[PDB]
């Protein structure tokens, strides 16, 4: 998937 | 005297003084395994727990996070499931660290007061005529107390100089809050949850920020937006602050 | 073939064939003891009461410190023979399913750790791979023959009752229950009846 | 209280 950030739908 | 108490994902407990620049003064590991966890057999894309419970769902192929119905307590509320909750305390001397008991659920044992709970909640996934498990989620967070609409705050200041978190370097720093420039550091062989200060009595949590960068800029999280961060391969969220360090 | 399967306050498990009367085909027992362990008074679910309080027994988990925790165990028999072929629980994962929840929670000092008071409720829900009623007054299952209603066979436990099913063909049949507050060699409990 | 009746809040 991705790295150390924040996310939302 | 004071000290700084700082929960990582190894389950384990480590106290610092913030009176010699973050010496490590104990450890504490309650054997309770880490704080996360994840077995699994075949796809159900992939399942991310939260430290309160809370599952979360990113698919590969669309390459998106989406919530997940069921939180790790509402499975306790195909597949049978078994598991259950636990809340456990250890009771610490507030300067040595020595145990002085621990209370769980099973019994207790006996040997100011640093007083400190684990939750810990699993859930397994069992197969109903088989008995063997397809996968399971166990996690678990920290809370330090001490024992001798409106909102509030609090910042984590002692002798002139502020001490803060980074979440994504594992790192608790302190900074001079004149200048702003860093003081001391401990960087922690595990990704950081929950740090405390322990000063007068009185406990502070210290709040765990990412640094998207002395002029600091610290800001709320947006609406319903979730940390990422790994541990050794497994996933979680936190509730970390966004923070933006300028000249 | 159905069977009668009813949780007593020992923590028990008992199979009664209603067609033979009754006829007890297998007793058991957890190792876990009684379905409660112990003014403040619990339902055997976790409700709490007094007279109703605003906590039920984990409200309180989440003067004194709390300590506590509840479990989800799973045991799987044989459907007839009852003898034991999976269990699985936190500890690990080692045809009727027989979920038990035990729900505990211990007051204790802050600075001592010596436990001030506690209570440990536990909780039976099955699942499965003449109108039967039951006398809870009494401890005993009462099948009801639908003619003229006399009764053609009973069955009386020593030990107060929990909660019964019937299992008639496949399908789990919760037996209702008639004649609250309870008592098992000492301690009182709550019931939805 | 009495341990053999259905008790009401």
């Amino acid at each position: 998937p991705q790295p150390w950030r924040f996310y939302a739908p | 005297r004071s000290l700084v108490i700082i929960s990582t994902l190894d389950g384990r407990i480590a106290a610092l003084d913030p009176e010699n620049h973050g010496k490590k003064q104990w450890d504490l590991d309650v054997g309770s395994g880490s704080l996360v966890s994840s077995s699994l057999s075949k796809p159900e894309k992939m399942i991310i727990p939260s430290l309160d419970g809370d599952l979360f769902q990113w698919d590969r192929d669309r390459e998106s996070m989406e919530t997940v119905p069921f939180t790790v307590e509402s499975l306790l509320e195909d597949v049978v499931l078994v598991g259950g909750k636990s809340l456990t305390t250890y009771g610490l001397s507030a300067y040595s660290g020595k145990v002085r008991y621990i209370c769980s659920a099973l019994g207790c044992r006996q040997w100011d007061i640093l007083l400190l709970q684990r939750t810990q909640k699993t859930v397994r996934a069992v197969g109903p005529r088989s008995g063997n498990e397809k996968w399971n989620f166990s996690v678990g967070h920290f809370e330090l107390r001490y024992i001798p609409s409106d909102v509030e705050e609090q910042e984590a200041v002692m002798m002139d100089t502020v001490i803060k978190v980074s979440v994504a370097d594992w790192k608790v720093m302190a900074f001079n809050k004149k200048g702003g420039h860093l003081e001391w550091e401990y960087q922690f062989s595990t990704p950081i949850a929950s740090a405390w200060l322990v000063k007068d009595g009185k406990v502070i949590p210290i709040s765990l920020f990412d640094d998207t960068s002395i002029v600091e800029a610290a800001r709320g999280a947006t609406e319903n937006s979730v940390y990422l961060g790994m541990y050794r391969g497994q996933l979680y969220l936190q509730s970390s602050v966004r923070i933006s360090e300028k000249f």
